[PDB]
């Protein structure tokens, strides 16, 4: 027959908190004509996530586990870059041609 | 024979220290590990924990035992109740002084833990343990045969070979077990043997003191408004940045 | 908040004998405790101190290096062993708390026992 | 991490800012009583100008000194009426003949402009040198322009 | 034996979940500092060209934004503080194994 | 070392101001707490400190001490003040010590 | 290895990065802590701890 | 990344990138982000020795 | 089983009731382990429910002892572990910065989620039924009614 006698809740549910989050260790910058250079030391493996900030962004995220040198081109209209937990990085470039 | 090698751990003490996994939650645990260093070969890792091993509570040799400290309490514990995994059970070589010399596969963390009464103790650090096979070809586990190599290893030898970390005064430790209430009025009663120094902030003066003896502050109404800090300082102990720095 | 002695008495000279002190009200575990004594018709003198964990322990010049003092914090209980009696140590004996409020180092006695008459003769 | 023209991304209400994108048509009606006639404020006369220097940068690299013989010690207003130049500060203060400061940035290598100042205008004229930082880490403050010749 | 199963949210559902929207058009508002002969302002001026700013008698009119641009497609989920474009499948035409 | 000497016996007229002193080597730096004792009854502190009564007892006494001399004034003689009264000292020679007791009449 | 010395609350007031000559070494003086140890709060200033 | 005229030099060039970070609210410790150890990271791509 | 309820329906802090054979036997909390690839840590437990700290893995074992005698249950449900933000991390940092996670909350207050309680189909039982004489004995157990 019917067999349904009650309702009991469930505990232990998800809840929002604050929660620790490691930070990977400084990038290595290194500047040159419409260029920056990062050497990366990740030391758990960390997503480099890049973009532009013109018309197209031509985002990248990339998932670093070894050690690294990427150079990317920094054009007069903007390029940033957030690596790992730490804070977007904003650069952007300036005529400085030989 | 071996009593030489710590006269100078003689002086040191055990202390309680920041985990950031214990049992529920982050605590501040007796067996706090430090460091993980497992650049040897053969799986064998040197851990540094802030309990204390092969001296008993008072300060003697006690061979295969560990000395921790509870709640200012330095409490002993036979080196075989202790357990400790990385992802699979390790085992205890040897521990002397502030340092463990033990048996451990690969792992991103380790976890050290035991039962006292009713309580266990745990403490696990996100320090990864790597296993380092000697030679070109890369066992998971030594083989039962073979050719010997050369290699390096963590030797289980207690003796002085010229690399040392350094002792210094300890900072003092507040415990809110001193301060309690009593005729409507906060009272601070040192353990007998030592002394506490009472810092309250009441009446809009400051009263910072020290005492060996039970001491009750008539301006002060509520025992958080104060705090005693235990100062005890006869042995001293390693500049761990878990503890603060004394004066 | 109170101070409870019993054990004294009548007792022959040489031999031996017994105080205790039950406290009630407080925390007995922190405060030192004290023994004074008493003659008929004179002034308080003290006995001895004992200071809230055993660790150490005081004893009056007259009085020196015969006496015992101890105490179970767990049972709360102060005991006194009388030992090695003489004839003049015939007096009344308070068992007695030391104070807080005692700003600088000095050893205020705030609650008092009833106080126990110990007689020595033969 | 992946919109267009370097917007952020905020989720109550959902939304994007800060994005760098196409301009904004401001109108501004102003009343009639707020104008001020030109004889009470200060009147500027016999001004000379000189860019004592220029660094062609994206920030206010670029310095200029104006030697002014005003009519009536004060403060007034400094501009450029043209996208050569743009200047860091808005008004000066003028004390009889003397000289002020105005910081500016610019695009072009060889410089030139109608420094508007106080019922008056002064043609600065000057070169101009390169920066020392390939990256910087903010945006342009100069509105390029195409002239960058010899 | 006569056995049946049936689908029902997650007991977290009610704090662990992703709303699918759909975005249709932009309202752009900016806060500006105004100043007009040191008398100064600092407001929130809708964007569209016709909600004006009257502080002390000067009127603000911000015109339409001169390139109209959204980074939002027609059709957006937000998820733990984040927005994607995904074109979710319609209420009703959910598929298995996918979003919705 | 040292030894707290007070009148053995004082003679006082109801209602007015009287005073005992207490004496001793050392006796200026280091406290003296003075104690009201009927002969019988258990001792009761009334001043713990060189100034301060504890709590509950009577205004009308105060301890007050010079160069290396000390004092209890009791305001207004009562007959409840007539009973001994005694000065004691600590200090780490001795511990504690109390004086010879002052008999109140 | 990376050596750290405690870290040396002095709470309820400033502090200064006393300098030495250890090799690589940083030093920084963090404001607004709040440290708790295994017996409660290291102190009672909610703000200008150091 | 550390380096030292002799095994038994007392002075040591060390070049780690060493930076500090705050500590947790109500931890005690001293936190930091560092480049992994340039040995260790030899030794994981060191090419095969001139033997 | 349940949590933090003893034998006889009473509150108990960490302890478990757990049927057996019938009856309702008890045992703390702390003598009942967990793994799925490493021991895990009881967080706590309500009731059906049991807030663990577990490490990923492709099955789940939850085991005690009693009476000299292993109890054991090993499923295959995979447990993961997933880490918050850009860092992927297999345990958690010692230090770091501060982000936003959704965490099994050790809360067990009535939030809006819940699960359903019917009345128990009866449980079949040939401990009740015995052979004497040729012919079937069954005899229930005292205050509770048999079906035969
Ligand atoms: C507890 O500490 C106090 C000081 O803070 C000690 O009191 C002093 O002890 C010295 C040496 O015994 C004496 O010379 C001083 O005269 C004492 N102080 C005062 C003001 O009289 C006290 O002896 C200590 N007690 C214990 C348990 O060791
Ligand atoms: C605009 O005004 C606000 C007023 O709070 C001020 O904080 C902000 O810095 C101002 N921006 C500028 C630089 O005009």
């Amino acid at each position: 027959g019917a067999t349904l006698k009650g309702k009991l809740h469930v505990p232990f549910l998800l809840a929002d908190g604050k929660c620790t989050v490691p930070l990977a260790p400084e990038p290595m910058i290194t500047f040159g004509f419409r260029s920056v250079s990062l050497k990366l030391h990740p030391k758990n493996p960390t997503y480099l996530i890049t973009r532009q900030l013109a018309d197209e962004p031509h985002y990248t995220h990339e998932l670093i586990s070894e050690p690294a040198v990427r150079n990317f081109t920094v054009t007069e209209k903007g390029w940033e870059f957030v690596w790992g937990n730490h804070p977007p990085k904003r650069f952007w470039a300036q005529e400085t041609a030989p | 024979s071996t009593e030489e090698l710590f006269n100078e751990y003689k002086l040191t003490r055990p202390y309680m220290a920041r985990c950031i996994r214990c049992a529920v939650g982050s605590c501040h645990s007796p067996i706090a590990i430090e460091a993980v260093k497992s650049d040897g070969h053969d799986g064998y890792v040197r851990l540094q924990t802030s309990s204390q091993y092969g001296l008993d509570s008072s300060g003697n040799l006690k061979g295969r035992t560990m000395r921790y400290d509870m709640h200012g309490t330095i409490k002993e514990i036979p080196l075989h109740q202790v357990s400790l995994y990385t992802s699979r059970p390790c085992h205890i070589v040897d521990g002397h002084g502030y340092f463990l010399l033990a048996r451990c596969p690969a792992g991103d963390s380790i976890t050290m833990e035991f039962k006292k009464d009713s309580v266990r103790h745990s403490c696990s650090v996100p320090y990864e343990v790597k296993f380092n096979p000697v030679g070109r070809e890369l066992y998971t586990h030594p083989p039962e045969h073979g050719v010997e190599q050369a290699c390096q290893v963590y030797a289980h030898d207690a003796q002085n070979r010229g690399a040392y970390v350094e002792m210094h005064l300890p900072g003092s430790e507040v415990d809110s077990s001193l301060v309690s209430l009593s005729g409507s009025s906060v009272t601070v009663t040192p353990p007998d043997g030592t002394s506490a120094l009472v810092e309250c902030e009441c009446g809009g003066t400051k009263i910072s003191e020290t005492i060996n003896k039970t001491k009750q502050f008539s301006q002060c109404t509520k025992k958080e408004q104060c705090r005693a800090y235990r100062l005890q300082n006869d042995k001293w102990v390693y500049n761990s940045d878990k503890l603060p720095k004394a004066a | 908040v109170q101070l409870v002695e019993s054990g004294g008495g009548l007792a022959k000279p040489g031999g031996s004998l017994r105080l205790s002190c039950a406290a009630a009200g407080f925390r007995f575990s922190d405060f030192h405790m004290h023994w004074v004594r008493q003659a008929p018709g004179k002034g308080l003198e003290w006995v001895s101190r004992i200071s809230h964990g055993g660790v150490t322990t005081r004893f009056a010049d007259s009085v020196k290096g015969r006496f015992t003092i101890s105490r179970e914090n767990a049972k709360n209980t102060l005991y006194l062993q009388m030992d090695n009696l003489r004839a003049e140590d015939t007096a009344v004996y308070y068992c007695a708390r030391d104070s807080p409020y005692w700003g600088d180092y000095s050893h205020s006695l705030d609650v008092w026992g009833r106080g126990v008459l110990v007689t020595v003769s033969s | 991490f992946t919109a267009p023209f370097g917007c952020e991304i905020y989720t109550n209400p959902i939304r994007a800012e800060n994005c760098a994108v196409g301009s904004i048509p401001l109108a501004f009606d102003i009343p009639d009583a707020l104008f001020t006639r030109v004889s009470e404020t200060p009147t500027l006369s016999a001004a000379e100008c000189t860019l004592n220097e220029c660094v062609y940068s994206s920030d206010f690299g670029g310095i200029a000194t104006v030697k002014y013989s005003a009519s009536k010690s004060g403060k007034c207003a400094v501009h450029v009426p043209s996208g050569t130049a743009t200047l860091k500060e808005a008004a000066v203060e003028l004390t009889e003949q003397g000289s002020a400061t105005i910081h500016f940035s610019t695009a072009n290598i060889h410089p030139e402009f109608r420094l508007q100042i106080c019922t008056s205008y002064v043609t600065c004229k000057g070169d101009c040198h390169p920066p020392k930082d390939h990256i910087v880490t903010h945006p342009q403050y100069h509105a390029q322009t195409f002239t960058a010749a010899v | 034996q006569v056995s049946k199963a049936y689908v029902m949210k997650s007991d977290d559902c009610l704090a662990d979940h992703a709303e699918a929207y759909k975005a249709h058009t932009a309202s752009v508002q900016a806060f500006l500092n105004i100043t007009v002969g040191e008398h100064s302002i600092v407001t929130t001026v809708y964007v569209n060209g016709e909600t004006p700013v009257n502080f002390n008698g000067v009127k603000i009119t911000a015109g339409p934004l001169s390139t109209a641009w959204t980074p939002f497609d027609r059709k957006i989920v937000q998820y733990a503080g984040e927005i994607y474009n995904y074109d979710f499948p319609e209420y009703g035409a959910g598929q298995p194994g996918a979003f919705g | 070392p040292m030894r707290l000497t007070q009148p053995r016996s004082v003679s006082v007229s109801p209602g007015q101001t009287a005073r005992i002193t207490c004496g001793g080597d050392n006796i200026g730096s280091k406290s003296v707490h003075w104690y009201q004792q009927k002969p019988p009854q258990a001792p009761v502190l009334v001043i713990y400190d060189d100034r301060a009564r504890p709590s509950g007892i009577p205004e009308r006494f105060s301890g007050s001490k010079s160069g290396n001399t000390a004092t209890l004034a009791i305001s207004g003689v009562e007959a409840g003040d007539e009973a001994d009264y005694y000065c004691q000292v600590w200090d780490s020679s001795s511990d504690v010590l109390f004086g010879g007791g002052t008999r109140l009449t | 290895k990376t050596g750290m010395d405690s870290p040396a609350i002095k709470c309820c007031g400033s502090q200064e990065c006393t300098p030495t000559y250890r090799p690589d070494e940083q030093c920084k003086v963090f404001t607004g802590v709040y440290p708790f140890m295994w017996g409660g709060a290291y102190c009672f200033c909610d703000t200008e701890n150091t | 990344d550390i380096q030292s005229r002799t095994v038994s030099s007392s002075d040591l060039y060390a070049n780690t990138n060493l930076v500090l970070q705050r500590p947790k609210a109500g931890a005690i410790h001293v936190p930091y982000t560092q480049a992994p150890s340039g040995f260790e990271q030899w030794k994981k791509d060191k090419a095969p020795s001139l033997k």
